[PDB]
């Protein structure tokens, strides 16, 4: 990943031109993406491929499951940018719906169409190209196997359709978080899987949310031109 | 007329401004000298070329001073002049609809085809006309193209432009002039002016209301309701 974003900065800057992996950089156009594709091998086989739903194991929907129920906390580390609630709006090419399909937009979670099983996946529509590779993807697999270990149910599939009336339902779909702030708050309640293993130590956890949290400030604390639109002549 | 040539008498105006309307609704003015308009002048009319309405037929039309109201000083221009809005058209023989059709006619028949129906003695009309009040209007169309442009203050997006006596950032939002105070208002005085003037022309009373409509830079005032055929020409 990070050696994309070198080969790509460096190539605009040789063009005289600017790269930039920033979600949402222009309002009102597409913001940028970075779905996280996933599976997990074991001597050699796709265990996630299946006859379940739509070629997968039960083990891949107890990864699902484990991603849906920790998602806020989930949302720093991928989603890490003050930028990214930005993207992560109520509209059209929103993975803001927490939810899993094969054939669905506004699902979190889509499962590829691989063709052969062999290569059987699934794949995480809401990060953003903000989150560290490193401790992103990691995150995302503590958060699987959580579910795997808990048999975590995913639920049930909404194939159906994205944002519809609310029958006092779709207003109960789950969203994932709305701004960093929320995901801060959400992973300090909701950290305990990264700490198995000892992968995460509290040191670097806390260390993180801190050091995050100045991003916060600095939003918070800046006041944007948009205020002056809506609130300078009141 | 015992109103015009008697305002021209009190006014001790030199000049009387004669206004009829053309078929696409936009008043002309021709104006004459107080010596030449008598009470004859009223029956028997002041003649002129027809260049909008008609053409071919070399028509030399009729002016037929109407006399009873529309008798205004003209507020703007210099010289005492009273205004005649009240001309309408006829042809030399048949004193009727001039060129194709003179509206005032026109709509003087139709005040006849409401008696003459028994229906009813007299309609009522009270207009809301909306305008807009822009600094200044630009527009081209060459073979090299087409184009139009629209500049004020109190635009919606002139925040942002430099002005000689600054920027006021108080100005209505998009759709959202509906009412707000003076300071970004700026209008108020000259709406006042508006309704003096008004006021001039038709009588006292006769102005309802004055507000700032939803668009930038679109006002409403009120005028009291009247017949067809007053109405029109207020
Ligand atoms: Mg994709
Ligand atoms: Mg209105």
């Amino acid at each position: 990943v990070q050696q994309f974003k070198y080969a790509v900065w460096n190539v605009a800057h040789q063009y005289a031109k600017t790269a930039t992996f920033m979600p949402k950089p222009m309002v009102g156009d597409n913001g940028s993406g970075m779905h996280v594709h996933m599976s997990i091998s074991k001597d050699g086989k796709n265990l996630f491929a299946g006859d379940e739903y739509a070629g997968l194991s039960e083990m891949a929907l107890y990864f699902i499951g484990g991603i849906i129920k920790h998602a806020r906390a989930l949302n720093a580390i991928t989603n890490p940018s003050t930028n990214s609630y930005k993207r992560l709006v109520p509209h059209f090419e929103a993975p803001i719906m927490l939810a899993y399909s094969a054939r669905n937009r506004s699902a979190s979670i889509r499962i590829p169409y691989v063709s052969n099983p062999k290569g059987k996946r699934i794949e995480a529509r809401f990060p953003d190209p903000m989150m560290n590779p490193y401790l992103g993807f990691a995150a995302l697999l503590m958060a699987g196997i959580d579910g795997i270990q808990n048999k975590i149910h995913p639920g049930e599939a909404a194939d159906k359709n994205l944002y519809d009336l609310p029958p006092e339902e779709e207003a109960k779909i789950p969203t994932v978080a709305h701004s960093l702030d929320m995901a801060l708050e959400a992973l300090q309640a909701d950290h305990e899987f990264l700490l198995k293993g000892g992968v995460f130590t509290k040191e670097m956890l806390d260390a993180y949310i801190e050091l995050k949290t100045e991003d916060v400030r600095r939003l918070n604390t800046t006041t944007h031109p948009v205020e002056f639109d809506m609130y300078y002549s009141l | 007329a015992n109103k015009v040539l008697q305002l021209i008498q009190e006014s001790g105006a030199k000049w009387v401004d004669f206004r009829f309307t053309d078929t696409k609704g936009k008043e002309q003015h021709v104006t004459y000298p107080a010596d030449s308009i008598d009470e004859d002048t009223f029956e028997d009319g002041k003649m002129f070329d027809g260049s909008s309405i008609a053409g071919w037929k070399g028509i030399e039309a009729s002016d037929m001073i109407l006399r009873p109201d529309a008798e205004t000083g003209f507020i703007d221009p210099f010289f005492a002049e009273p205004t005649v809005v009240v001309t309408c058209d006829v042809i030399e023989p048949s004193t009727g609809q001039g060129y194709e059709r003179d509206p005032r006619s026109i709509a003087r028949r139709a005040e006849e085809y409401l008696k003459s129906t028994g229906i009813g003695d007299t309609a009522f009309f009270g207009p809301e006309p909306e305008f807009f009040v822009f600094d200044e209007v630009k527009w081209d169309i060459d073979m090299s193209g087409a184009r139009h442009t629209l500049i004020a203050e109190e635009a919606a997006w002139s925040t942002g432009k430099d002005y000689e006596s600054g920027n006021s950032g108080h100005r209505p939002r998009v759709k959202g002039g509906y009412f707000p105070v003076p300071p970004v208002d700026s209008a108020q005085d000259m709406r006042a002016e508006m309704c003096a003037k008004i006021e001039d022309i038709m009588g006292p009373g006769r102005v309802e209301v004055h507000h700032h409509e939803v668009a930038s830079c679109q006002l409403e005032i009120g005028v009291s309701f009247n017949t067809l055929v007053r109405k029109a020409d207020e």
